């Protein structure tokens, strides 16, 4: 067995340019969907082709599109990272 | 300046293997075994015998609870006489 | 000096009045006297209003901005939503 | 008085899953009594009255549980000697731990065989200079054959600094010489079934101490302090990387079989032989000043009179500054030695003439308090003007209360014979600690208890039952010795 | 009324008291030769 | 100020008062024999008044030995001598 | 002091399930964690109030959205 | 049957699988790595560690001068062989003072 | 990119400002930044509910209150449908 | 300069406490942590709308505060001073 840390799955995440999709902070419904640019040891994430993703409050479907691009954002407002394996 | 541990911290240790409850501030009461603990209260217990207060009455078996999300724990009344709580003369 | 904290540095170079967002809600407009690098600042010739729906009879009524005067100010500095200085 | 609470003790015997049982076992001045005397004075505020002595009396041991005249006199333990002691580990949980320090001479092994009946598990206490011997070789064959758990303590380490002075690989061999010794010994007892009971100190069931000094480790342990001194360290890994044919490269900080980089030393010579003889040899061998700044580089302090102390008890200030408490003890016997549930499963199986699907038998295995009250006496203790004696035994069920009534079972008592058996009275309940007892109203189950006035039908071992058990339920007798 | 003494000035003063310093190590060497073995000589009327 | 008897103001607005026994730089409390009160604003409606009594009705409860964690504390009150 | 890594060898390569604050739940087999257990996970699956299973692959979650740990086996 | 080292490695690796590769921190040291394993006074402190009774002290009580039997030891040891018989019954005579 | 750079890379440019509470955004050029990442930023105004609010002038953020600050060059802030 | 040293200099003045819940505290300080923790004497403390109670004293502990309100006549220039010694 080989442990895998979460620095060292950012670091696959940067040299693999998958997408990601990023919860917010006890924001259920608001997502960001985006290549990962840059990381930090405060996981702070520089994102790309980054859009924002606003889920509906009945089914969690998603509502609305707002393409933002590049974006540092907080690293205290993730709640999850999810790696969008495309279909290749 | 090496870190000591506190005396909570230090009754917490002794509080594994006996009958805790737990109280969060996310809702949820524990009543189970003390398995694991660690400096920064994340505690892994066995029985947690489940209340909160709409009623969520469940039983299940090895939890893991950080300990930022607690609030307190309630451990047994013989913990008191813990050597720890005596004064070392120095 | 360098930093952004040095606006605060000219709040206390030039004594002008500065408008905080707190994080209740509220709104504070003050004379910065002193500040750290955890943004902890004491505040003099202060003024603070804020927003409330009186609830009369049952019924919520229109929003009244009201205000009181403080002297002598000491704000803490994570409640704070954000700084302008004037 | 003790460090501890007596009320906590007794507060620690209701609960059979953090007590252990265990029996200090040995060649003949192999150091079990000064084990004992190390966690007595652990526990104990006596030190005090010991520095109030002068002459050659201030030279002697303290041997707490050797009190027979016979055994001051000789020198040497002659009797069994049980103990009662709360103990901290190294998380700092506080246990209950009942310690038999058994004789060391051939001659009095039966008083060994007595406590391997009362004890959940042995420590066989080896001296690292004479290693195994022909009783550490019977005690082995005894615990190994019935099927006791063993742990390991290797004592007199001081002997490789100061009486040998052989270098630290040198005695790591000796160590390591002893070591196979043991498992020689235990292999040879069982052939085949050796590697499920092997010690080695990667196992964490093999401690190392010097008892005239205080002290005592675990692989485990000096990592954990490794880990405390310096942060970031895996202790159970460190801990596995100590023993063997391991080799730590500095430069490439790796640990290998053989030596890859030029110098390299054995990891176990390394990083905690090569500490505690250059502890020893700075100690003895350097003035208070520059030991006072050679102690202040690890954060060892001493109090400003002491560093001009005798270099005996300059040495064992050092040594309980550097290595600490007993806790590495504690953490061995809770891991490796199982608690009086497992071992009570264990007895039941092989000592109880009875059958175990019966109501009286599920009190004995789960250890029950609220039983009706069996006890296996063993041992009988002499009071202090001899006219009478204490039953020394287990509650293995209920609770040993004063003013009890009780049927003494003798060795012959059957169903159909009802000869050996006599209706007597439990008059006060103790605690043993073998040179005072602890007045008790109540011992709860898979405990050690002294009781007075049930001593007289006894000859060499009984079982005390109740005068009527509350299912209407006949009582069986255990195994004789 | 009280003395201490370093290292090196002891050690001096051993390598001094060599005609007149014990060198028996062992205490086993007094086996039998010892106060409590002559007094229970002395009890028996026999002589080592 | 050790083992003098205490009252303490809980995060939600509840208190844990008894005998205090410890503490850390954190705030966490090691308070013995505890007694938790609960406070519940109930609308106590009569059947002969049409006034619904507004009452703030307390509630009690025995915990015994309780450790409580200093992210939830609030205020540190005197509530008596130890006895 | 540095904080030690979390007591979370056990539950290697143990489908787990994990309760985060907002009342989401994520069901997945372990794949690895750190000093501060921000948790990676393969084969994660999202879990709604309402009852429904939301397919995501191998995942990281973040420490302090983490509240409770549970295994299934 | 399964070695402590053919446990770590793997029967004849003679070294960590880079795969797990454990490594210790850069700050781990010996407790007393830069310190010498001995000293010049040691071989004298190990000597004066075995010395009789008081040279195995270094501090101590001050004695009257006639407190110090300087001799006693010669007849508390056995005597040396091949003696005269007056100086044996000398040595036994002290022996019975 | 690394986070520091890339906040070093936005230094006297044009600036969005995502708050974290009141869906609000801030437009101006960044002024100055510590290691904590706190703003100093010039010429702000203010969008509540992406409306507009108005302008304040110099402006200290603190980084608690930030959902996150991102380059304005060519980006429209209207809610797309 | 940290602002905790300020709260040492003035101790000794009767000061209002506005939490980060919402309560208020009134009375005259007793003592200040150096982890800006202050325990107050002469207590009167105001809930949420319910009735105020009055204590000998009270420590209430500095995360959940959200400012203070100081006597008018505290010299403020003179406490400025840093008596604190340069590293
Ligand atoms: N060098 C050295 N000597 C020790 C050490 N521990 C004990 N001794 C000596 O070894 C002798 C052991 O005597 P005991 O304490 O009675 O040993 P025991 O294991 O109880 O053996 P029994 O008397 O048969 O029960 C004592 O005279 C001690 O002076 C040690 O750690 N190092
Ligand atoms: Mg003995």
């Amino acid at each position: 067995r080989v442990l895998l840390p979460p620095i060292n799955f950012l670091f696959r995440l940067l040299q693999q340019r998958t997408p990601v999709q990023i919860w917010l902070y006890e924001q259920l419904a608001i997502r960001i969907t985006g290549v990962i640019r840059g990381f930090d040891e405060f996981m702070n994430l520089v994102i790309d082709d980054a859009v924002e993703i606003k889920l509906s409050p009945k089914t969690n479907e998603p509502e609305s599109k707002r393409p933002l691009g590049q974006i540092l954002l907080k690293g205290d407002n993730i709640s999850l990272i999810q790696a969008l394996s495309g279909s290749a | 300046m090496t870190s000591s541990i506190g005396i909570p911290i230090k009754l917490l240790n002794e509080a594994q293997g006996h009958i805790v409850t737990l109280e969060l501030t996310t809702g949820q009461t524990y009543r189970g075994k003390l398995i694991e603990a660690e400096d920064n209260m994340n505690v892994q217990l066995k029985d947690i015998t489940v209340t909160a207060r709409d009623g969520r009455v469940s039983h299940l078996e090895q939890i893991y609870i950080r300990g930022s999300h607690v609030r307190f724990f309630i451990v047994p009344d013989m913990l008191r006489n813990a050597p720890m709580f005596r004064s070392r003369n120095v | 000096a360098n930093g952004p904290l040095s606006l605060l540095q000219t709040a206390v170079r030039s004594h002008t009045q500065v408008l905080i967002s707190v994080r209740s809600g509220r709104k504070l407009l003050a004379r910065v006297k002193a500040f750290d690098r955890h943004c902890n600042m004491i505040l003099e010739n202060v003024k603070e209003m804020w927003t409330e729906t009186p609830v009369t009879n049952g019924k919520k009524g229109r929003p009244v901005n009201k205000d009181r005067f403080i002297s002598k100010m000491f704000l803490r500095g994570d409640s704070v939503v954000i700084v302008l200085l004037s | 008085p003790v460090y501890f609470d007596r009320g906590f003790m007794t507060d620690l015997m209701n609960f059979p899953e953090q007590i252990r049982n265990i029996a200090l076992a040995g060649h003949l001045h192999h150091g079990k009594t000064a084990f004992m005397d190390m966690l007595v004075l652990e526990t104990h505020a006596i030190q005090e009255r010991l520095d109030k002595r002068t002459g050659k009396k201030r030279d002697e041991q303290l041997r707490y549980t050797d009190v027979h005249v016979i055994e001051r006199d000789r020198g040497l333990s002659i009797k069994a000697a049980p103990m009662s002691l709360v103990l901290s580990s190294t998380k700092g949980k506080s246990h209950l731990f009942n310690i038999i320090d058994t004789p060391g001479h051939v001659d009095f092994v039966d008083e060994v065989a007595a406590a391997f009946r009362l004890v959940d598990g042995v420590c066989l206490v080896v001296d690292v200079v004479e290693g195994v011997q022909v009783n550490t070789e019977q005690i082995i064959k005894h615990a190994v054959l019935e099927d006791i758990p063993l742990t390991l303590i290797i004592n007199k380490m001081d002997r490789l600094i100061l009486e040998l002075k052989i270098p630290p690989t040198d005695a790591y061999f000796k160590l390591k010489h002893v070591i196979e010794e043991v498992n020689t010994v235990i292999e040879n007892t069982i052939p085949g079934r050796g590697e499920s009971k092997r010690l080695s100190p990667e196992k964490g069931n093999v401690l190392f101490a010097c008892t005239s000094m205080g002290w005592c480790f675990t692989l485990q342990s000096f990592a954990k302090m490794y880990s405390e001194s310096y942060g970031g360290v895996n202790v159970e890994e460190f801990a596995r990387r100590l023993w063997g044919d391991v080799y730590f490269n500095p430069k490439k900080r790796t640990f290998t079989r053989k030596p890859i980089e030029e110098g390299a030393k054995r990891s176990f010579v390394n990083f905690v032989m090569e500490p505690i003889y250059k502890l020893y040899s700075h100690t003895i061998s350097e003035g208070p000043e520059d030991l006072k700044r050679t102690l202040s580089k690890l954060g060892i302090f001493l109090k400003p009179s002491q560093y001009k102390a005798d270099p005996k008890v300059l040495m064992k200030l050092v040594c309980e500054q550097f290595f600490g408490p007993s806790t590495a003890f504690v953490d061995m016997v809770i891991k490796h030695i199982p608690s009086p549930l497992e071992a009570a499963e264990k007895k039941l199986e092989r000592y109880y003439t009875g059958p175990l699907d019966t109501k009286i038998a599920e009190s004995m295995k789960n250890c029950d308090q609220n039983g009706p009250l069996v006890v296996h006496v063993t041992k009988l203790f002499n009071t202090i003007d001899a006219k009478s004696f204490y039953a020394f035994g287990r509650v293995m069920s209920g609770i040993a209360r004063p003013g009890a009534d009780v049927r003494v079972l003798g060795e012959g008592y059957t169903l159909d014979d009802e000869e050996d058996m006599v209706v007597s009275r439990i008059s006060d309940v103790f605690i043993a600690e073998t040179r005072y007892n602890i007045p008790t109203d109540g011992v709860p189950a898979g405990n050690f208890v002294l009781l007075g006035g049930v001593d007289n039908s006894i000859v060499k071992t009984a079982t005390i039952v109740d005068k009527k058990f509350d299912n209407g339920e006949d009582a069986y007798v255990f195994k004789p010795l | 009324k009280r003395w201490n003494l370093t290292l090196p000035q002891m050690a001096n003063l051993y390598r001094l008291s060599e005609p007149l310093v014990s060198d028996v190590v062992d205490p086993n060497y007094f086996y039998l030769f010892e106060l409590k073995s002559f007094l229970t000589a002395k009890a028996l009327n026999v002589a080592l | 100020y050790i083992n003098w008897r205490m009252r303490v103001t809980l995060n939600d607005g509840r208190q844990m008062t008894g005998q205090m026994l410890a503490f850390d730089k954190h705030m966490n409390l090691v308070l013995a024999d505890t007694e938790e009160f609960r406070k519940t604003k109930r609308m106590q409606a009569k059947p002969n008044s049409s006034t619904t009594q507004t009452l703030i009705q307390e509630e009690k409860r025995t915990l015994g030995l309780t450790i409580v964690r200093g992210a939830n504390i609030i205020a540190l009150s005197v509530e008596s001598p130890p006895p | 002091m540095a904080p030690a890594q979390p007591e979370l060898k056990k539950y290697l390569d143990k489908r787990l399930f994990v309760e985060l604050n907002g009342s989401r739940r994520v069901i997945g087999v372990l794949r690895g964690y750190d000093v501060f257990l921000n948790i990676v996970l393969d084969d994660a699956v999202e879990e709604r109030p309402n009852g429904e299973k939301v397919k995501l692959g191998m995942v990281t979650i973040r420490g302090n959205s983490v509240v409770i740990l549970e295994p299934l086996e | 049957t399964v070695s402590h080292e053919d446990e770590l490695f793997g029967k004849g690796n003679i070294e960590e699988p880079e795969e797990e590769a454990f490594v210790l921190p850069a700050a781990v040291e010996p407790f007393f790595a830069d310190e010498e394993l001995e000293t010049e006074d040691t071989r004298s402190a190990i000597e004066l560690w075995w010395a009789p009774y008081p040279f195995d002290r270094r501090s101590g009580r001050m004695v009257r001068a006639q407190d110090v039997p300087l001799i006693k030891h010669w007849y508390l040891e056995h005597c040396p062989p091949k003696q005269p018989v007056k100086v044996r019954v000398s040595y036994q005579k002290l022996l019975k003072t | 990119v690394n986070p520091r750079p890339f906040l070093q890379d936005l230094v006297n440019q044009d600036v969005i400002v995502r708050l974290k509470w009141g869906q609000t955004e801030y437009k101006g050029r960044l002024v100055s930044i510590d290691s904590y990442m706190n703003i100093q930023l010039a010429n702000t105004e203010e969008f509540i509910n992406y409306k507009s609010t108005g302008h304040l002038g110099q402006v200290l953020i603190r980084c608690n209150n930030v959902l996150w600050v991102t380059a304005a060059a060519g980006k429209q802030m209207t809610p797309t449908e | 300069m940290k602002l905790v040293r300020f709260l040492m200099k003035c101790a000794n003045e009767t000061v209002t406490i506005e939490l980060k819940n919402g309560a208020i505290v009134h009375g005259t300080i007793a003592s200040v942590t150096p982890k800006m923790d202050t325990a107050l004497r002469n207590v009167r403390y105001t809930p949420k709308g319910e009735e105020p109670y009055s204590v000998e004293s009270l420590t209430v502990r500095g995360n959940t505060i959200r400012y203070y309100i100081l006597p008018d006549s505290l010299p403020l220039d003179t406490l400025l001073i840093d008596d604190a010694p340069k590293p």
